[PDB]
RNA sequence: AGUUACCCUAGGG
RNA sequence: ACUGAACUCCUCACACCCAAUUGGACCAAUCUAUCACCCUAUAGAAGAACUAAUGUUAGUAUAAGUAACAUGAAAACAUUCU
RNA sequence: ACCCCUAUACCUUCUGAUGAAUUAACUAGAAAUAACUUUGCAAGGAGAGCCAAAGCUAAGACCCCCGAAACCAGACGAAGCCUGGUGAUAGCUGGUUGUCCAAGAUAGACAACUUUAAAUUUGCCCACAGAACCAAAUCCCCUU
């Protein structure tokens, strides 16, 4: 045999070293650790999408809830949120909502009257002044 | 606030007990508000492992 | 082949202080290339693993295995030169910390090829009473720990 | 050119 | 109205989701030339890299301590009995 | 740690059943004609022979593994069996071992598509006009 590997245990370890947490025979025999292992890292690949879709569900069902303690819809309270040109998003909502609850009780107040003024402006159409925390401030 | 770390973090995650009347009350609509409460998803707090559930009770 | 075992019974110990607990004689021993299966022996090896030696002496000379009077004979020499070679002043103050059987150099034999099997018994004696049993939790224990449970669950996922 | 219930081998349904 | 993608924007990074095939750049280990001198460099070479071939050999598992196997009786183990 | 959410083992073959207990070792691409790239020298190159209307000389870089029945020759036993021809041959499976970047899938009766490199100039989309007597559209096609 004019040359074999003599480095065969590192290619090995370097499988293996990711399978040590498994169970049964996948952490410790290479030809079942490697399957395992390959599919564990399609998993983390992919587990970022669903951090990321799971993280907006959480801060939602938080902000839904927070809301609903006001009387408030999660609907409404985002809705009319950007209607009075406040950028905040959902995750600083929730924040808010968990750790600064007068603040998140201010923005709902002013949610609310932010839809109630627009339920005033649909109910009388025409030319009447616009409400108050409906104006926007324009830029250019 | 202002509270000690243990009893800050024994309020928050305390469970309230509500009490629900189911008199001429349609069924499902009492079964929505007792699952969102039974699940402690009417909290800001909430998360799944959480285990932030309150008692419901329906007379 | 590998025998530590036997040099786990060379260790030299520094000279102690007087002020400083008496650290409790350990002798090791085994006996090699029984024949008897290590699955047959982890029976006996482990009936007897928190016992007395005298406990155990008792319980392995009313044992209709056939590996109870080969650990017998390996405990009672351990038992001689725990008090003879390390300094043992009691026969009865031993309790077996280990009792194990590994397997040994099997013989395979043609009929069809089968097994004549070995086994390695390894034992440890700590001077000493036996460590009491550990009690069974209570009720308190069980509630105790579901309160620290409930006491450490933290806000997840947010600031 | 027929034939093999002596058929044989690699495959396929 | 809201929810909802790897689409689009956003902060940064951008060569980094196609079979065979082809082209380019690296490269583990080995041997040689010259270096190097706790394990390397530039080159030349080659029996040069294996999660699979009802592959070959060796170790050890599973089935499994499973299937199965064995010694007529008492006694002084002389003997006698069935 | 588990509990929650997400998640139809892998390989091969189909347009999208096969094999594998596990570990260790072993285990599978061999041809420089031309062309291309890089040098040398240059109407000559080459250490005879060979080539030459820029050629010639040199180098580099392309062509796997396992798996019949048979037939033949000579023995050995009572057609069989063995050795050799023999790595026989033909079919049909199966397997063919590091990484990165670039390009890269559907007509058919060799062709089509595909890769690399090179030379040059239009390519695609298309408006009027234009294409037969006995519906959709298509061909052609300047602009853009």
């Amino acid at each position: 045999l004019r040359n074999r590997v003599t480095d065969r245990y590192f290619r090995i370890q370097e499988v293996l070293k990711h399978a040590r947490h498994f169970r049964g025979r996948k952490n410790r025999c290479y030809r079942l650790a490697v399957r395992t292992v390959i599919r564990a890292f399609v998993k983390c690949t992919k587990a970022r999408y669903l951090k990321k879709k799971n993280m907006r569900t959480l801060w939602i069902n938080r902000i839904t809830a927070a809301s609903q303690e006001h009387g408030l819809k999660y609907p409404a309270l985002i809705g009319n949120l950007v209607k009075c040109q406040v950028e905040l998003n959902r995750k600083v909502l929730a924040d808010l909502a968990i750790y600064e609850p007068k603040t998140f009780k201010s923005l709902a107040a002013l949610a609310s009257r932010r839809r109630h003024e627009g339920f005033a402006a649909a109910l009388g159409d025409g030319k009447e002044p616009e409400g108050i925390f409906s104006r926007v401030v324009q830029y250019h | 606030s202002s509270f000690s770390r243990a009893p800050q973090q024994w309020a928050t995650f305390a469970r309230i007990w509500y009490l629900l009347d189911g008199k001429m009350q349609p069924p499902g609509k009492l079964a929505a508000m007792a699952s969102i409460r039974l699940q402690g998803l009417h909290k800001p707090v909430y998360h799944a492992l959480s285990d932030c559930g309150d008692h419901v009770v329906i007379m | 082949i590998s025998r530590k075992w036997e040099k786990k019974n060379k260790i030299v110990y520094p000279p102690q202080l007087p002020g400083e607990p008496r650290r409790p004689a350990e002798i090791y021993h085994c006996r090699r290339q029984i024949k008897y299966s290590k699955d047959k022996m982890w029976y006996l090896a482990k009936l007897i693993r928190g016992m007395s030696i005298d406990q155990a002496l008792a319980q392995l000379e009313f044992n209709d295995k056939k590996g109870a009077k080969i650990i017998k004979e390996v405990l009672l020499e351990a038992q001689d030169m725990a008090v003879r070679d390390h300094n043992v002043e009691f026969r009865s103050n031993l309790y077996i910390a280990e009792s194990t059987s590994g397997r040994g150099q099997c013989l395979k034999r043609i009929r069809g090829i089968m097994e004549k099997v070995y086994c390695h018994y390894f034992v440890k004696l700590v001077e000493g009473p036996p460590p009491p049993p550990e009690p069974p939790k209570t009720a308190v224990a069980h509630a105790k720990e579901y309160i620290q449970q409930l006491r450490s669950r933290t806000i997840v996922h947010t600031l």
